[PDB]
């Protein structure tokens, strides 16, 4: 026993505990990247509005301010 | 007899739990009859009701035994309407009762008479309904028992026991139980 | 012997945890390659963006 | 640098002004004195006073209203709100409710979601109302669903179902830890996280009666089979074996165990008392 | 016998392995809270300048008109 | 005996095979969101500086035809 | 009632407001209006959770953005009225999206088009329980983005696509869209770690077609480059293979419990594995 | 359903008709008409699968809107017409992007003229296979980058520009690049545990040079940074070095085959150890 | 062409011509043209590698946009300045970029402010190693990120600020900072895992002051927080206070050499451990 | 000579790399002069010199010995100044050197003869300058040996070899030399 029973315990018993914290670790870290993968699908769109909105608006303001 | 939509609660005190019976509210129902209670369409059950002064009306209480048997959670709606036995073709003469200790506190070898058992039996639980497959608690010299239907004999399915029944005891499967009466076989 | 029975069980138990750290691994990696692309599209729209609206001001200021 | 002294007094110049601006009261005047009331609110800012700073933000919005402006006020508002955090919690209340119900009128339903979890955060963190912080969790939950915003409507849901559990109100937090933990099974990424919620489910029912726990758990193994695989169904069959003979000392001797391999946290050591006093007895 | 010591250093290298994602570990989960934060930073300006584009058009619409 | 002899020399490579893959894999993330973390920096500028263009811009056309 | 009462009150009021002004003008300020008050009645409505209505006004306004000169407008109140319909009724939503996806085709914009029949795809899955129409919506979806040279989701969307396929018995289809994705992925030394799983998929169709079909692949696929000969999978794939080949079904059974036990089943695999277990 | 008949027929009509117009113009309306014409059509092109065509659309439309004092859209039709020619005929594509590039670094914007190089230099090296211009293109952007303090690009891009130096047989090069990126990661809170990795290649590539001057590199090295001297490549170094150093091949493929069985060595290990080996 | 001599002669003659065009406008409406110009040839300088010239006409560009009525414009001109002149001459960057902090502090934003004022730290820390000016700068930038209630940047400014203090002898500051963020990471569910290190480090410092104020320290912060009993950290705490205890500096060397073997530590926790190391050698 | 940037070279061939003098160019210098190598401000070698065809001028080759001891890298740069004797205090009388196996591959127990091969150190590099520290290569029958300069007896860092060194020799570090003769301790 002696040596190699205690190390065999210790070891083994630490080594358990750092995995399930590992665990722990990563399943937070995902659902925190999933929110944020929300966050920018919403950020696309609001930009594509504006582009969409400045782009018409100064074309059909340059024209009629011409054409006057 | 036409169904209501009623509520399992929690049986009040001891003795009426002993005393095998769903226990309603004094302003519905007394004590002998019989009704059906359905939780769904596939299994449903008959049980005998009896009145108590804490009851509160809408409601229905079982035992633990009775939940255990007929899968009921406590606040779970249920349906239960009056049921009439029949007393000239269903009426039970003779029954086999598996039985065995209930408490794993204290068994024991002392022999058990089968036959003065049987009589209590009568004495408790004349005139009350019993279907294969129900379990129960027996108490005999302040010693509880459980109890399982194995067989019933005018077969039924479901009948009204007479006073003058007679029950036999087998002792269940890995247990040290020595019987020795006339309620064997 | 027994006790070693007991340690195989440990490593079968740290076998299982590591497979499933592995996998978890994996799909997050996906995930922010996906996202990725999405940070590189939004950045390419802004930088138009900002042009388009300072040649308007110019302009119309020129009008002015 | 300049310390708070030379700060204020540029501040209270600046007010002094707007409000004889004010006073000859038009268009150029009334904006003109917001103007001034928007950099009177800055300088107070830097000078680190947090309740004249508040008050300038409130008359600037309180104009800004007047006027026939209200993207404006609602932006006064909210800044108000901030401004106040720290110097008073019910003037910041009343200032981002206000806000909230202007943004609603025009549809910007996220952004009222948003103010209701700041305002929930006040009531739970420095008010002791517990009531009004699941109102307003429940209102922001349902806004963000109107959405189809589902990974963002699900936090709410479980601060809710937390807290009602907390109350004694059991149905409540049963319902929704089953809804998110059906909801998150089938999602390939959610899965590894959906064996809490159902564990968490089970312990609610075991609060009620034995007989509940042991049919619920069972239930769930059928809907769900990995967890018939895990610690904690071990854990509960254990305990549900153990207390149906009023054996209290292998109740604490699994619950120690337990505890050993991982720490629990406030929320499952109140539970777990709760359960055996009530029903190991 | 003398295999058996295998064991034993090859369980020391796991344990330094294990340390080392640990650590790394930690550090991902900072960086996404900063990242997260800065994201919630930029909806609100999205929104603002959304907002004030559109009102602003509508506003010289109608008064040309 | 050289049953489980075998076993453990066959359960620790094993081991040894995932935590190194699980090591490379972690690299390779933390590389990642260092660049996007940059990367949104940029845009935050960009945005910044465009919205208060935006609001010079708007509020010098109101005006300069409020005095027309 | 409270909210719902009064929001409902003035919802109907604004309507009757917006016919009376339109059956008024029957002049460009006035629809205009009528406009306006439509989507502010949408809104409300959206409030005490009455979808059918909001679905109607925002259609309604809809259409009147359409009669005036304007597309941009019509494509967002289409799209917003498929999305509150996607309660109530499927097919309004299958139609109203439709209507968004080719104004906004129109114009030359092909990253929403991508979105948009993706979520048509999702509810025909979902709630119609119908796959053909799925499989379609999909492979356009995939076709749009991968035009754009964003390759990430055009292989997400052919992967639905090739289990979907192989599922109802079409089994080339899958396979060559397996083959593609795997070789795909693995130059990227990113996504080197996942390619062995595609593979393994792609084994499996071979294998549900002949024995021999999947002996080659297996060797063609451990050719093109070694790491998929990690004894993980190729082990169980060639002990399959020999459990087939001798007819000994009982070996196959311990086999495929043997590797269930260290690491669960999903649905498909297991589908698929009784399958080959049968035809035996 | 898609088909391309009438997609074709359409986007043929379309160019006629702006041909047409264009022509007639022998004030400036007809230019700003033609142009919106032929993008139309070009998107059309697109959705019809032909490439070329709707390379040549863009390119015209480019052309054309050039001729205006306006710029700031000539450079985002090349862009275009480069994506749509990135399919058929590579050359092409790099005289667009080139024009492009040109544009933008000439408006001021730098950030977004190193992204267009990168892109370049990927055609050359995909389709092209010519390493000098791809070499060329690589260090033009990294330098483009490193002007806006865009360190981790920059760093890329370098690393890309050491790894085929090297594979060129210009080991000073690599070595200066892999020195120079091994001490900057050195001094960060994250990309310090991959810091170990680029000193290892450095030490490879000394090697070829001679032994002598890899030996007294690792010993450099290994007291600049303590944590190097405990990790598997500096003790594969060692071995290595012990094995060369007396002439014995056997010891010096065992190691290797030692090293290769926990983890598998790229293309570019594996051939820097054979060119190593082979000189004895 | 890639040549540097044609790019820089045209950059030249280029803005030789500017300022011919502006001396003549001085004898509005040129000054904006002066100002294209003048742009025109500090990005052209810029692509020329000559920074001290780029620095030098973006400038004088933001010199001619402040006199007409315009400040944002002034201020990216000076912020463009700065990252130009950063390579060559810092005082001149360290300039511009106060000029534009000023500017966007006044004009309203914040962030941006806080941002500048980091630049400035770094740049102070990595060229002039003035420590005190670093540290003013740091807790400049955490004071407006706390007011703007972003926390995360807040901390992060607050944790270098701290270390430098620790550094500089200036033990009292460190200690309150360390645990206040230790607490705020005690009330987390992600970084509760790693509030331990802040804790940690806190005790060291109490330890440099003396060693019955770090055994209360430790007990406080196990009463606190119990998961810190039982990490690594705690025991090794415990085993060197013992051994300062009973004078056998052999024992606090052998204990801190153990623990060094199974993993490498930092420059600052060695410098610490030898600072304490050599008061106790003393008492011995 | 004034100490010129000079790189160091591979040398040419074996046979002048066993010589033991560094090979030059033959534009540059002359046999038999002596340059004290200086690389670093605290490290100057004293090295002489020795022509063969080839080898571009501008340039030092030095054998694997030599770049192991002063520790140089092909490409580095160097400076090369010229060194003068003092015949009065540097001469060398005698000298002590280190010695054991180079190759273990060609370890023996036969029998040295430790003044025979004395007499041939002689022999080869008579008149060639040394220095206290040097290591180097020695060439018995059939034998490649290491020898390392632990000191030198007239006590000098440097000096100029002659005929009259009786170098006794000594195994040491656990060297299986079997060492006969005269010439030890």
């Amino acid at each position: 026993a002696l040596s190699e029973i205690e190390t065999r315990h210790s070891e083994i018993i630490k080594l358990e505990n750092s995995i399930r914290e590992l665990h722990d670790m990563f399943m937070d870290m995902a659902m925190l990247v999933e929110s944020q993968g929300e966050m920018i699908d919403r950020i696309e769109y609001n930009v594509e509005h504006a582009v969409d909105y400045v782009e018409r608006a100064v074309s059909d303001t340059k024209k009629a301010v011409k054409y006057q | 007899m036409a169904g209501r939509s009623m509520q399992a609660a929690r049986c009040p005190t001891d003795e009426l739990s002993l005393s095998n019976c769903a226990v309603v509210s004094e302003k519905d129902y007394q004590s002998g009859q019989h009704v059906i209670v359905r939780t769904s369409p596939n299994h449903k059950y008959i049980f005998t009701l009896r009145t108590h002064p804490s009851v509160v009306p809408g409601s229905v209480a079982f035992s633990l035994p009775q939940r255990k048997w007929a899968g009921l959670s406590i606040g779970q709606e249920i349906e239960v309407a009056l049921y009439s036995f029949d007393k000239a073709k269903q009426c039970i003469g003779t029954m086999t009762i598996e039985i065995d200790f209930l408490q794993k506190k204290n068994i024991d070898s002392n022999p058990y008479d089968t036959d003065k058992m049987a009589a209590e039996f009568i004495q408790q639980f004349n005139n009350q309904a019993f279907s294969v497959g129900q379990q129960l608690v027996f108490s005999f010299n302040d010693k509880l028992f459980g109890l399982l239907v194995k067989d019933i004999e005018a077969k039924i399915e479901v009948g009204l026991v007479v006073g003058n029944s007679q029950v036999a005891f087998e002792k269940a499967e890995n247990s040290s139980l020595n019987l020795i009466g006339k309620a064997k076989t | 012997d027994q006790l070693a029975d007991e340690s195989l069980e440990s490593t079968r138990r740290m076998l299982q945890l590591v497979e499933e750290s592995k996998d978890a691994g994996i799909r997050t990696l996906v995930m922010l390659d996906e996202q990725g692309e999405q940070l590189e599209r939004i950045e390419e729209g802004m930088d138009q963006i900002n042009k388009d609206m300072k040649e308007a001001e110019k302009n119309l200021t020129d009008l002015g | 640098g300049m310390d708070t002294s030379g700060k204020q007094a540029e501040a209270m110049a600046l007010l002094a002004e707007a409000e004889r601006k004010v006073k000859n009261s038009g268009s150029s005047k009334i904006e003109e004195a917001c103007e001034i009331y928007a950099r009177a609110a800055n300088m107070f800012k830097m000078a680190k006073n947090w309740s004249a700073a508040g008050n300038a933000f409130c008359q600037a919005a309180q104009l800004h209203l007047q006027l026939q402006s209200k993207h404006d006020a609602a932006t006064c508002f909210v800044d108000a709100g901030n401004a106040f955090k720290k110097a008073d919690p019910q003037e910041a209340i009343n200032c981002l409710m206000r806000a909230i119900e202007i943004y609603t009128d025009m549809g910007r339903f996220t952004i009222a979601a948003k103010h209701h979890i700041s305002i929930a955060e006040i009531y739970e963190t420095e008010l002791v109302d517990v009531e009004k912080a699941i109102a307003h969790y429940e209102q922001s939950a349902d806004y963000y669903k109107g959405e189809e915003s589902n990974s963002s409507a699900n936090k709410c849901l479980l601060k809710v179902a937390g807290y009602a559990a907390q109350l004694e109100q059991y149905q409540k937090a049963i319902d929704i830890y089953e809804q998110v933990g059906t909801s998150a099974m089938d999602s390939p990424l959610l899965k590894y996280s959906a064996k809490d919620y159902f564990f968490k489910a089970a312990l609610c029912h075991f609060c009620i009666d034995m007989l509940n726990a042991k049919l619920a758990v069972q239930k769930y193994e059928e809907l769900f089979p990995a967890f018939s695989d895990s610690r904690e169904c071990k854990l509960m069959k254990k305990l549900l074996e153990a207390h149906e003979e009023q054996n209290v000392d292998s109740y604490t001797e699994s619950v120690k165990e337990y505890d050993s391999i991982s720490r629990l946290d406030q929320w499952l050591t109140t539970m777990l008392l709760r359960i055996k006093k009530t029903i190991q007895g």
